[PDB]
DNA sequence: GTTTTTAGTTTATTGGGCGCG
DNA sequence: CGCGCCCAGCTCCAGCTAATAAACTAAAAAC
């Protein structure tokens, strides 16, 4: 379930728009590389080295990411002055060190050695009008959905208070919004020149956001713990507007939506020669023989039925081909939820099935079904059809219990030609197999200390402690922590798995070590022996 | 090779006597079981070899001239024409058909009929890995009146066993019941572990006879044996399966039109410019982030993808309550001990389900099918065996394997206002609801699609005028519908669509 | 409700 | 060897108003 | 009635854009 403010615009399909229209957005990263930000205790890394992790892992993220989402950096506190509004004798120390452009792998190589601390101090808020100038500037003609700034500094240094309302107009009238990345969290013994700088900061980010301000204020630490992994595969699920029917006289119209899927990157291999590097350097030929070849100016189509072998063209298949009504999600009757077993679905989605959008009508309709069901314990048994050329299908709909939203819940069932029926010998009827009492409790020992749950408050509610649906497929992660690697180093082989790769795989290190104990046990009382 | 499956029939006074008006003779029934087998055979493009004997005919067709024994259809490929011989013999119309084309209730011997069966095998050119006997009768004492007979029979019965064919009763009804005991017991194949206690009941709806026979004509095939790891030094060897897998539409075959005859395909790799064939040494993997090309090793693609060894880790145990309807990913696959691969597999197995059962707990664990693959967090769900009314296994006993979906698979739900029903609707819809309750079988439905095309398949192979039409059985009884529902629709529509909707 | 950096 | 199944791709199409037979 | 044809919105002007089913190939495993 996403937020308010999220427009249904992003699911619905038109001409280069909604889900089409290409969602871009405008990034100036405004890090401080004055003297300061070099200073730092014993114990802990400097604000620069601190703020630099923070941004390489954000440009990371997005080289790899599908967003197309352009990105320029300002730095401020310089030895140098490389302003378009430097002057005569002002903006001094602040430099616009990458122009609004997609994020590539010359920016982090650039990032890593190129970029090197100052010796001298900007005026912050100086600094931050020429990212509002970059963002003014360059958008130009370029089509942005949204325009940030993001703000790394230690607010150690002197600063004019003068521009504040010249600041937050432009900010208000561009609908540029702002972050703050901070050395500290937001409530300590920070400088009185900190104190008066949080202050602006705080009463800047409440006049452009309110109360909600606050919260745009972050500290390396917190971001870097946000930013370390890679991210997630997101996409916007498509509106399928429809009418579910029950009978020919009543009709309910309905908007589906794919809830879960199998989902994969786009973008994968190409085929090149090794010399070359080239893919149009490869080229596949499929050749017909019977041994003796044969002309694509001699082949028919063509059908096995058993061992007679049936000649049958696309033309007269179009023709004898089975023709249903599309786009129809039928109710064909109802039944116990009991006589639906999870073990049957089958397809590669499940749709979350709401009401018509804006429909208030269609809305009490469909939760009047969903709480009838949910009442009886019941499910709707479906006929299921995306289009006029799609293959009907025979489905449950089922109700979903959330107190934020009401929806049936659609997954594929079994065709008679899909089950297969194989017999398996019982287990529990085993003279053979049967486990002993002892072998039996070492298993129910196994069981407890092995939980993946626990109580809370005593409250009768189960919280579980591996939950796995929140874990990142690795798969992902490990190809762009790879394809990043040979990026900025070619010589080096590909490296190992990122530890916290495995420790997000594996389960808490509390139920690993109450394992081993009953684990031994099981380990005497079942022999196991290689045949 | 290819499993044999003799389909052998009953030709007695028997055979052709309802018990039932209404219902099937025992000999329709099983000709139209024959047939359903033969159409199911096409329909999953099987290799299985199919033969249809019958016995206790007034004459004789195969190879040594017994008497009394009818070879229909050897050893040997469905097809179109075999199905249509076999429809010939359905019905009422077919009965006479059958009675005056070979004739009925002659005196036969088991013995001699086992012989022709057992021979049909020997005469498959092609090697056989099952040979198997199904016998269709009514009949529970064929010989009780004569011992000679009935004494050769159990010897033969004994010799096929002992080759390897094996010799399936399915008994069909009769007045007083089907006694197994009187006779068959000693004939019949019986599986060192069953006791006679797997034995299905008999036969009085074409329905339970399909499933009986459909039951025992098709072997397991494992998708992959697999060990599954308790830790690194527990390891049982485990069977995974796949209990549903989608029947799709058979992809067409080239063909020449002279000929008639299929083409192979080979699909090669060459360089543009030379023209000469590519080694898969001599390409590399290509892809381009941050206008750059990165370029990889075939076996770095694959190295990249490495994370577990093939199978399943145990990551631990999670209550069923945890594990949402409403994440479904993918088909879920069954998990069954291997024994044949490490000795004591089958009782830390069903020691785990008997307590997993107990506890509704899932063992959740992370999954790697093949090498070289990304891990899946599964969830194996506790499975407790069911047998029906028929004695059919409806449910093994075993692990449902439950794939679960990682943060990506998910997709989040554009924002709607929450709009809930009056108790006074709701009842309405609940009055609906109740008015068409059905019960629901997972094999009510056929595929439309399917089924159209091999109608049209059959219609093109025979050289029939016109395709069969096929019932679609997926679109709903509007009408029957319409008229149990009544006013209840315009009642329920009064209480929440407005006249200016 | 990720923004700018997070989003 | 063989076949069977799947994992992993690539490819065509999308929405709707208007004029035609 | 159902079919193909042809503009759709956003920065003068041609090119953007992306989920989705359905068709397709390569490749691993079992047999």
């Amino acid at each position: 379930m996403h937020h308010h403010h999220h427009h249904h615009h992003h699911h619905e399909n038109l001409y280069f728009q909604g889900v089409r229209s290409g969602n871009k957005a405008a990034v100036v990263l405004c890090m401080d590389v004055g003297f300061t930000m070099s200073n730092s205790i014993p114990g802990i890394e400097s604000p620069f080295e601190q703020a630099k992790k923070v941004i390489t892992m954000f440009v990371q993220r997005q080289v790899f990411a599908e967003n197309k989402d352009e990105i320029a950096l300002v730095l401020f506190g310089t030895d140098g002055t490389d302003n378009p509004l430097s002057g005569g004798d002002q903006y001094q120390n602040i430099t616009v060190h990458r122009h609004l452009m997609l994020p590539d792998f010359d920016l982090l190589e650039d990032i890593e050695s190129k970029i090197q601390p100052g010796s001298q101090q900007a005026d912050f808020l100086d600094a931050l009008i020429v990212s509002m100038d970059v963002i003014q500037h360059e958008t130009i003609g370029k089509k942005f959905e949204k325009r940030h700034i993001e703000i790394f500094t230690d607010l150690s240094s002197r600063f004019s208070k003068s521009q504040l309302d010249i600041i937050i107009h432009s900010l208000k009238k561009c609908d540029i919004s702002l972050q703050f990345f901070l050395p500290f969290s937001l409530g300590k013994g920070i400088t009185e020149q900190q104190k008066e700088g949080l202050e602006i900061v705080k009463m800047v980010m409440i006049s452009l956001e309110g109360e909600d301000g606050l919260d745009e204020i972050y500290s390396f630490s917190e971001s870097l713990r946000k930013l370390c992994v890679f991210k997630k595969i997101e996409r916007h699920s498509i509106h399928w507007p429809c009418r579910l029917t029950i009978g020919s006289n009543l009709s309910i119209r309905i908007a589906a939506y794919k809830s879960i899927l199998q989902e994969r990157v786009k973008k994968t291999w190409t085929v090149v020669d090794a010399k070359t590097l080239k893919k149009e350097d490869i080229q596949k030929e499929t050749v017909y023989c019977l041994e003796t070849e044969v002309l694509k100016e001699d082949i028919i189509q063509g059908f096995r039925y058993g061992s007679d072998i049936v000649p049958f063209s696309k033309v007269d298949e179009e023709q004898m081909k089975y023709k249903s009504e599309g786009k129809c999600f039928s109710v064909l009757g109802f039944c116990k939820s009991s006589q639906v077993q999870r073990r049957f679905f089958m397809g590669n989605q499940v749709l979350k099935v709401f009401a018509a959008r804006d429909d208030e009508a269609a809305a009490v309709a469909l939760s009047s079904l969903i709480h009838a069901l949910d009442d009886l314990d019941m499910v709707a048994i479906v006929r299921y059809a995306y289009d006029k050329r799609a293959n009907p299908q025979v489905g449950v709909a089922f109700p979903h219990i959330k107190h934020n939203y009401e929806c049936l819940v659609y997954v594929q069932l079994p065709f008679m030609e899909d089950l297969r029926q194989y017999m398996f010998s019982s287990l529990k009827n085993s003279k053979k197999y049967a486990p002993t009492e002892a072998q039996l409790n070492a298993v129910d020992a196994l069981i407890d200390s092995m939980s993946l749950a626990k109580k809370d408050e005593k409250t009768d509610t189960l919280e579980d402690l591996f939950p796995t649906t929140k874990i990142p497929n690795p798969r992902f992660q490990r190809l762009f922590q790879c394809l990043l690697h040979r990026a900025l180093h070619p010589r080096e082989p590909l490296p190992p798995i990122q530890q916290h790769i495995w420790n997000m795989l594996n389960p808490p290190a509390e139920v690993t070590t109450k394992s081993q104990i009953p684990l031994s046990k099981i380990k005497t009382l079942f022999p196991l022996i290689e045949a | 090779g290819r499993d044999s499956l003799i389909f052998l029939v009953d030709a007695s006074k028997a055979m052709f006597e309802s018990q039932s008006e209404d219902e099937l003779t025992p000999f329709d029934m099983s000709i139209q079981c024959i047939q359903s087998v033969y159409i199911s055979k096409i329909i999953s493009s099987d290799r299985d070899l199919l033969a249809v004997v019958f016995y206790g005919t007034e004459k004789d067709k195969n190879s040594v001239n017994f008497k009394n024994i009818y070879v229909l259809q050897e050893l040997d490929n469905p097809g179109a024409k075999r199905i249509l011989e076999l429809d010939q013999f359905k019905g009422q119309q077919g009965q006479k058909r059958f009675q005056d084309m070979m004739g009925h209730g002659s005196d036969y011997s088991l013995s001699e009929v086992l012989w022709v069966c057992a021979n049909l095998f020997s005469d498959v050119q092609f090697k056989m890995s099952h040979k198997r006997i199904m016998l269709f009768t009514n009949e529970d004492n064929p010989h009780g009146n004569d011992s000679a007979k009935a004494s050769r029979a159990r010897t033969k019965a004994g010799d096929l066993r002992d080759t390897g064919i094996f010799l399936d009763l399915m008994h069909l009804k009769k007045p007083g019941g089907f006694d197994i005991s009187l006779f068959y017991r000693d004939i019949i194949s019986i599986a060192e572990d069953e006791d006679l206690r797997v034995h299905f009941e008999e036969s009085s709806k074409l329905e339970d006879l399909l499933r009986k026979v459909r039951a025992k004509e098709t072997r397991k095939r494992a998708l992959s044996r697999l060990k599954l790891k308790l830790n690194k030094d527990i390891v049982i060897s485990v069977g995974i399966y796949n209990l549903v897998q989608k029947a799709l539409k058979p992809p067409p075959i080239k063909l020449y039109r002279e000929t008639n005859e299929p083409v192979k395909t080979k699909t090669r790799t060459f360089n543009t410019s030379t023209g000469g064939l590519l080694l898969p040494s001599d390409t590399k993997r290509s892809q381009i982030y941050g206008s750059r090309q990165i370029i990889l090793e075939k076996e770095e693609t694959e190295e990249l993808k490495r994370f577990d060894d093939p199978g399943l880790m145990l990551m631990g145990f999670k209550p069923l309550v945890l594990l949402k309807k409403h994440h479904y990913l993918r088909p879920s696959l069954f998990v069954y001990p291997e024994e044949s691969l490490v000795i004591g597999s089958s009782t830390l197995f069903s020691a785990l389900l008997i307590k997993c059962l107990e506890k509704e707990v899932a063992a959740l664990c992370r999954y790697t099918p093949r090498r070289n693959i990304p891990p899946y967090f599964v969830a194996l769900v506790p499975q407790e065996e069911e047998l029906d009314d028929q004695k059919i296994q409806v449910t093994p006993p075993g692990f449902q394997l439950v794939f679960l979906p990682f943060a990506d698979d998910k997709r989040k739900m554009p924002f709607t206002e929450k709009i809930m029903a009056t108790p006074e609707q709701v009842g309405k819809m609940k009055a609906i609801v109740e008015k068409l309750r059905f019960t629901y079988r997972s094999d009510s439905f056929e595929n439309p699609v399917l089924q159209q095309h091999f109608r049209n398949l059959e219609a093109l192979a025979l050289d029939l005028m016109e395709p069969e039409q096929a019932v679609d059985l997926t679109l709903p009884k509007v009408e029957a519908m319409n008229k149990r529902l009544g006013s209840l629709v315009d009642e329920f529509k009064e209480l929440v669509y407005p006249p200016d909707y | 409700k990720p923004r700018g950096l997070f989003s």
